[PDB]
């Protein structure tokens, strides 16, 4: 059902479709280094991805139906260079016909072209003023269907955002060529990133698009708060879903001392720009290999670890007393060196039982392999102290709403660009 | 009072840290680049058509202090009581606040 799907292989990018599809590389378009699959262009004339399909496959019908998906991370737009500033990231357009993906501030925009001239906009707007955003600078699933019939549809993470009749669009004619490339941008200091781009030759329905998240997702890799892979021995601010204005703290070192919950956050301004939050807030937890049998640094799911907590830019380790009063295990931050028998070993999980994609849990483990619970928060006269607790386990039992059991793992970003 | 106010028209303060306690005082047209403002406190201090430039506030108690017209650029603001009513008609780029004090929301005045 796929024409066109760029995935990459040994140094190079290739199509998995059964079309053979030429794909020319400038030589200044980037790659990650721990998953190359995905692709960065910035803002110069060389940063080229030229792809070249067949004749047998030009959209130049009457009501053929087609759509395309693609992940993108788009960074914060930092001044006011960057308002009204349409500029094209995705072009197949030859003599004023076919479609586009383009970017302005806070959106992204789908175009279609006919002969005629005739132009048909869906648009995705996010906001910047918010305190946090599932959109700045975190990876986006975005998927287009076009029914030349009905209407056109975005879809942004598997969900129904925008749609527009295009009924009255009469013949479309694209491009042999498809470029992407920033075209139009007046910052010098703008890129952008996009992996796993899919072509499709009919109209998707939500169940297959559903299923193409699922499937492009991952599932049973952990993944950081921009959406990257979770990797051990590397420093991440901690943020709690249940409670997003606070961070995590500690007051003192060892057995006696406890580590909450405070707040609030603080924030990041750019007057008529942006008005989010600090992200950079807190304690940082580097996560240690204690079973891990791959050789990767990538966190997969259920891999027991250790968990560090970087207190004054010392190494600190996460653990708690199992035999205590109450089913509230009260985590504390403990020397490397002391924290002999206690519960320490954490087990980190990316889905469910059933197998449903979640965001990151940690659940806290003896050495006798007993579930203390899911790590989260409590509150003890009016302070939210972190917490193992069962309690979240039997509402998982009870498939109940889980609060506070769900953390967000934030490293320090280039396109954020908050100043730590 | 307000008979009393002291002016220093225009200013140009560059790589000092510059604590003090001033009352009843307008600053109009001074260009501060990388300051450190550590420990301050403010009584009915008026900065006016000034510019600060990597700047940085730390500890700042502030008792009807206003920036009018006034441009940051790439300055924090930690631990201050500089709310979002003392900047009237200003510009912050690349700015953060970081530990805000316990405050009123509007200005009550500190007698
Ligand atoms: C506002 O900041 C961004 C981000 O830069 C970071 O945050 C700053 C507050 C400061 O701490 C920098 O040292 C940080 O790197 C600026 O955008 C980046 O600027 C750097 C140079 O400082 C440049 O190398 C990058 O390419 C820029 N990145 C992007 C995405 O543009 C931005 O320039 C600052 N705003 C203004 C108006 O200058
Ligand atoms: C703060 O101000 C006082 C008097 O204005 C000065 O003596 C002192 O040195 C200042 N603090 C610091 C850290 O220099
Ligand atoms: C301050 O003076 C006027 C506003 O009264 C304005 O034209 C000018 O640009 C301001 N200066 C700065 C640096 O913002």
């Amino acid at each position: 059902t796929s024409i066109l799907s760029i995935v990459y292989k040994k140094d190079d990018l290739i199509d998995l479709s059964r079309y053979g599809a030429k794909i020319n590389i400038g030589d200044r378009v980037y790659y990650d280094s721990i998953d190359k699959n995905q692709i960065k262009l910035i803002n110069l004339e060389s940063s080229t991805i030229e792809v070249i399909l067949k004749n047998a496959i030009v959209y130049n019908s009457m009501y053929e139906n087609f759509s395309t998906s693609f992940w993108i991370k788009i960074p914060k737009y930092f001044s006011k260079i960057n308002l009204n500033n349409e500029y094209t990231i995705i072009n197949c357009i030859e003599n004023n016909s076919g479609w586009k993906v383009s970017l302005n501030y806070g959106e992204i925009i789908w175009t279609l072209q006919d002969n005629k001239q005739n132009i048909q906009r869906v648009v995705f707007k996010y906001s910047q003023m918010v305190n946090i955003s599932d959109y700045i600078n975190r990876w986006i699933f975005v998927t287009i269907t076009n029914n030349r019939l009905t209407k056109s549809k975005i879809y942004i993470n598997g969900r129904l955002i925008d749609q527009k009749p295009i009924s009255n669009l009469g013949n479309i004619h694209a491009s042999n060529k498809i470029m992407f490339k920033l075209d139009g941008c007046r910052d010098p200091r703008r890129y952008i990133m996009i992996k796993y781009f899919n072509l499709f030759d009919k109209e998707l329905n939500e169940k297959e698009i559903k299923d193409l998240y699922d499937s492009q997702s991952n599932s049973g890799i952990l993944k950081d708060f921009w959406g990257n892979y979770l990797q051990y021995d590397k420093p991440y601010y901690m943020l709690n879903l249940f409670d997003p204005n606070k961070y995590v703290d500690v007051n003192n070192i060892g057995i006696r001392g406890y580590m909450y919950l405070k707040g609030p956050r603080g924030s990041v301004v750019t007057t008529n720009i942006y008005l989010n939050s600090t992200l950079y807030e807190g304690t940082k937890f580097i996560i240690k290999k204690y079973a891990s049998g791959n050789e990767d640094n990538i966190v997969r799911n259920n891999d027991r670890v250790y968990i560090n907590v970087v207190v004054k830019n010392k190494e600190y380790r996460l653990a708690t007393n199992a035999s205590q009063a109450g089913v509230e295990k009260i985590l504390s931050a403990l020397e490397i060196p002391d924290v002999g028998n206690l519960s320490q070993v954490v087990v980190m999980k990316s889905k469910d039982d059933q197998g449903i994609r979640n965001k990151c849990k940690m659940n806290l483990q003896d050495n006798n392999g007993n579930d203390i619970g899911f790590i989260g928060f409590h509150l003890y006269d009016n302070i939210a102290k972190l917490v193992a607790s069962n309690w979240y386990n039997r509402q998982v039992g009870k498939a109940s709403r889980t609060f506070g059991c769900s953390w967000e793992f934030i490293p320090v970003d280039d396109g954020w660009g908050e100043s730590s | 009072y307000a008979s009393r106010t002291k002016v220093f028209p225009g200013e140009r303060v560059e790589h000092v840290t510059f604590n003090f306690t001033l009352e009843n005082q307008i600053h109009r047209g001074g260009q501060y680049f990388n300051d450190k403002f550590i420990g301050l406190r403010l009584k009915s201090v008026s900065f006016e058509d000034s510019l600060f430039e990597e700047c940085y506030f730390e500890d700042v108690t502030s008792s009807n202090t206003f920036f009018r017209n006034c441009t940051f650029i790439n300055t924090v603001f930690y631990n201050t009581d500089l709310f979002e009513y003392k900047f009237v008609n200003s510009r912050l780029i690349n700015s953060t606040f970081l530990h805000n004090k316990e405050g009123c929301p509007l200005d009550v005045t500190g007698t």
